[PDB]
């Protein structure tokens, strides 16, 4: 709150603006990292209320609608794993909408594949999906429908070998 | 990576210090329902598109690529054979053409 | 106001129902990306001291 600073803090001109130029050119970057980011889908898909996907299971990824966060388990566990003239701005997208857009972005995944990241969201069903991405590895639709309670029991047997190695490694 | 939708061509544009790619995609549109099968139960075998998708507008079944609806007959020709019908979960019940069948016929 | 992520789309999701398109559009975007920037050169001598 010293005058006789800042009148003596003129004499070196543009120093201040070009600082907190930075500073807002910094901060408005982050918002366009998140956006960038998370912000691919203009549509906020939803998931159908039977999860009957075949198999799979995937509420360790799908929001709780018990949490009043509407978290998934897995990103709740992440989020309680991370802990003079200053500001700190808040971001613009908060961490619910982040959730929520992540939240569409596993809803069009699951229910449409990758029909809806190149146009309209075309419904599929996920062992048909699946057999579909077996196919782009080169593994034919067969492999995948006869072991396709093995492979959900594996797929739900990994998330939850993530949920467990999240929660026990610092 | 190069634009919206199912990749086709890119065109290049010089700009001032820059340059403007005008990406050419391909973008489905005017989508309709079918049911769906994993495979097709027929003399006790299970067939499995080649590289299409049966689909069902009701009645009949068809198989036809996945990015274009243009249904065709369920042939063998565009279809493989691999085990028995107890194993596919969701296997229904059609029957599956033969081509060489009217050759030997007649 | 409270920002809207985007316009609500619940997916028709069921075991045995596929959606297949019958036509397609042949969409061209635009993409501008920098290259280059203007090449300053800055005399220090001069700057400082002309
Ligand atoms: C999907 O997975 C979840 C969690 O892995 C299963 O929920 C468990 O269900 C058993 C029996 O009902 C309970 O003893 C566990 O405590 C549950 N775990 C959790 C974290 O809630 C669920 O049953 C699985 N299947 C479906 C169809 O959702
Ligand atoms: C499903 O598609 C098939 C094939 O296009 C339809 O069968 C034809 O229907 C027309 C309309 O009456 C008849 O003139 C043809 O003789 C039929 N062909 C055969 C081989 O049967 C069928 O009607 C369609 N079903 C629905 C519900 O649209
Ligand atoms: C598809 O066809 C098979 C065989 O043509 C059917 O299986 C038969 O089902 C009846 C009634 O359940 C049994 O009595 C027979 O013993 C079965 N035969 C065999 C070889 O398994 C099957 O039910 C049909 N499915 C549908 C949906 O029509
Ligand atoms: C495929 O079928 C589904 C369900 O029969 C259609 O989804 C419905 O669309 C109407 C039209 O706005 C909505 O009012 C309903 O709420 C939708 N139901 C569900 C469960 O989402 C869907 O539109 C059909 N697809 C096409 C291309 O016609
Ligand atoms: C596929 O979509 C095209 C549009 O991209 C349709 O072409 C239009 O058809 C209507 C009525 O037939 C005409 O009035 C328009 O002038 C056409 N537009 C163009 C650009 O040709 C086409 O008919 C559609 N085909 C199917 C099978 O749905
Ligand atoms: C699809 O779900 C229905 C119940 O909604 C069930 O009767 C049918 O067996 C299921 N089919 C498959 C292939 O899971």
């Amino acid at each position: 709150d010293s005058t006789e600073c800042s009148n003596l803090l003129l004499q070196y001109g543009s120093f201040c603006t070009q600082l907190n130029r930075a500073l807002t050119g910094i901060a408005v970057e982050q918002d366009k990292n998140t956006q960038e980011v998370f912000a691919q889908v203009k549509q906020i898909y939803k998931t159908p209320p039977i999860k009957d996907f075949g198999g799979f299971n995937f509420s360790q990824i799908l929001p709780d609608p018990s949490k009043p966060s509407k978290r998934s388990p897995i990103e709740d566990l992440l989020f309680n794993k991370v802990t003079n003239g200053l500001t700190v701005l808040p971001p613009l997208l908060t961490d619910e909408m982040i959730a929520q857009y992540t939240s569409a972005l596993l809803a069009g995944t699951i229910t449409s594949g990758w029909t809806f990241g190149a146009g309209p969201a075309l419904q599929i069903p996920f062992p048909m999906q699946m057999a579909y991405r077996f196919n782009g590895i080169g593994v034919t639709q067969n492999v995948l429908y006869e072991n396709q309670k093995l492979i959900a029991n594996q797929f739900n047997s990994a998330i939850g070998k993530i949920q467990d190695s999240l929660s026990s490694t610092p | 990576f190069c634009g919206k939708g199912y990749h086709l061509m890119s065109f290049p544009q010089s700009a001032p210090h820059g340059v403007v790619f005008l990406h050419v995609t391909y973008v489905p549109a005017q989508e309709k329902n079918f049911t769906t099968a994993p495979a097709i139960c027929h003399d006790g075998k299970a067939h499995f598109p080649r590289e299409g998708v049966f689909v069902s507008n009701g009645t009949h079944w068809f198989v036809t690529q996945r990015n274009f609806y243009e249904p065709q007959i369920i042939t063998t020709d565009n279809t493989f054979v691999s085990g028995n019908c107890d194993v596919v979960i969701g296997i229904v019940n059609n029957t599956v053409y033969d081509p060489l069948q009217p050759e030997l016929d007649s | 106001y409270t920002m809207s992520l985007g316009a609500e789309n619940s997916v028709a999701y069921s075991n045995n129902s596929i959606a297949i398109p019958t036509n397609f559009t042949i969409s061209v975007t635009t993409e501008i990306l920098p290259v280059s920037m203007t090449k300053t050169s800055v005399d220090c001598t001069m700057y400082i001291c002309g």
